[PDB]
């Protein structure tokens, strides 16, 4: 039936500048009431979605007046005047033409630009608790860092790690605009306790050079 | 309904 | 809380899996009803609506055959069955309202949605707590939330009274086939002789709970 483009998938905005996101359908929107039926949707991270504009260019309530729709037809646009940090997520168009047939675009997720930050980083040894079932995880976090993207390393003995860790990443802080990074290393508790000194190298542009947090034990 | 598929009416009244 | 839904689910390959949302009585008689599911870091796709007040059902094409859409006016909750179960719906499930018709003004208000997993290792596992134990002005530390099965967990700290610094990550699915995450906290240094650091953990899939004392 109608296909729904949004463009682009990813957009960096400086905080208190202005996002342009567009949404193309393969047919008009337009009804023979007048109306555009084309929504605006938010995703915050960790949150259901919300409506944010209705048919077009109607603000939902509570929604700030720095959201705008514009458009008819078959282009559509969401403009926000002025970039905030809790403005991050992801936006989705949905077309409405027809009441018994919606569809989705595949969505545009808006990164807020604040400043670069090294990451902080902790290594954390297994717990006594884990260590008497048999298997050790090493942690290492990279807390509060911008931008996206880093690099961890394991190292054992000075041995580089292959896999055995496995990493997730936050959403972007609607407060700060950080990310944090936690890396899992998974031994066994007899290979845990045949090696003294674990390592986490971590690589990222806020850094001069890779920092390296280690502990000896096990 | 026709109608309310083009949002001509409200079938819940 | 306008539309409650019901709890996570697991069901293994080719079963079926029933989901409902519950509105306010005035809320069901002037609203349609819309299902939209988000697959794992995927984006949102709509499923159908039903309109309880007509006992009216749309599907989208994509589910038409193996969805249904009920509704039960004595109660104010309408459900979405979803059978032939296969991997690809593992996804969060929302319910989301909206007008009918010319009455239709977006999706206003919408679920918490309800995660259903699917898996031939259909099996509830509660989750393994070890701390993150803090040392080695600021200080990180956490508690491990390892091996458990399906999804979700939610994490909290002191009952809820310490949020500043918190995060909690993405789960990743182990080798295993279960779930692990991690959520820590940074906190003054200067306090990790004298605060208390507890992580409430709850996988309500096995309704556990679990407070476990992070010491440095």
């Amino acid at each position: 039936d109608i296909v729904m483009t949004q463009s682009p998938l990813s957009l960096p905005v400086i905080p208190g500048e202005p996002a342009s996101i567009s949404c193309r359908s393969s047919q008009s929107l337009l009804q023979s009431n007048g109306n555009n039926y084309l929504d605006w949707y938010l995703q915050k991270p960790g949150q259901s979605p919300q409506l944010l504009i209705y048919l077009g260019s109607n603000r939902a309530s509570g929604v700030p007046d720095r959201f705008s729709g514009s458009g008819s037809g078959t282009d559509f646009t969401l403009t926000i005047s002025r970039v905030e940090a809790e403005d991050v997520g992801v936006y989705y168009c949905l077309q409405a033409r027809q009441s018994s047939v919606l569809t989705f675009g595949g969505g545009t997720k808006l990164e807020i630009k604040r400043t670069v930050a090294a990451p902080s980083v902790f290594i954390f040894p297994p717990s006594d608790e884990q260590l008497k079932s048999g298997t050790a995880s090493v942690v290492c976090l990279l807390n509060n860092f911008y931008p996206r993207e880093a690099k961890v390393q394991w190292k054992v003995d000075n041995a580089l790690q292959s896999g055995n860790s496995q990493e997730s990443v936050t959403e972007q802080d609607s407060k700060d605009s950080t990310y944090s990074l936690s890396s899992t290393l998974t031994l066994s508790k007899a290979d845990y306790e045949k090696h003294k000194v674990y390592a986490c190298e971590v690589t990222h542009q806020g850094l001069s050079s890779p920092v390296t947090k280690s502990f000896n034990r096990g | 309904v026709a109608l309310e598929n083009q949002h001509t009416i409200d079938l819940t009244d | 809380v306008q539309l409650e839904q019901s709890g996570a689910e697991v069901k293994k390959p080719g079963s079926s899996v029933k989901v409902s949302c519950k509105a306010s009585g005035p809320m069901f008689s002037r609203s349609a009803f819309s299902w939209v599911r988000q697959a794992p870091g995927q984006g949102l796709e709509w499923m159908g609506r039903i309109i309880p007040t007509v006992d009216l059902k749309n599907y989208a094409q994509k589910f038409q055959g193996r969805v249904t859409f009920t509704a039960d006016k004595s109660t104010a909750t309408s459900y979405m069955e979803l059978r032939s179960l296969k991997s690809e719906d593992t996804a969060v499930y929302y319910c989301a309202r909206m007008g009918s018709g010319s009455s239709y003004y977006g999706m206003d208000v919408w679920g918490l949605g309800t995660t259903v997993t699917v898996s031939s290792g259909a099996s509830t596992k509660g989750p393994s707590v070890f701390p993150l134990a803090p040392s080695s002005g600021t200080a990180a530390l956490g508690c491990l939330v390892k091996d458990y099965f399906p999804e979700p967990v939610t994490v909290s700290w002191n009952s809820g009274a310490l949020t500043s610094g918190v995060h909690t990550f993405p789960a990743v699915l182990q080798s295993s086939g279960l779930y692990s995450l991690s959520s820590v906290v940074t906190v003054p240094s200067s306090s990790l002789g004298t605060q208390t650091y507890i992580c409430n953990v709850n996988h309500k899939p096995s309704n556990t709970k679990v407070d476990k004392r992070v010491e440095p």
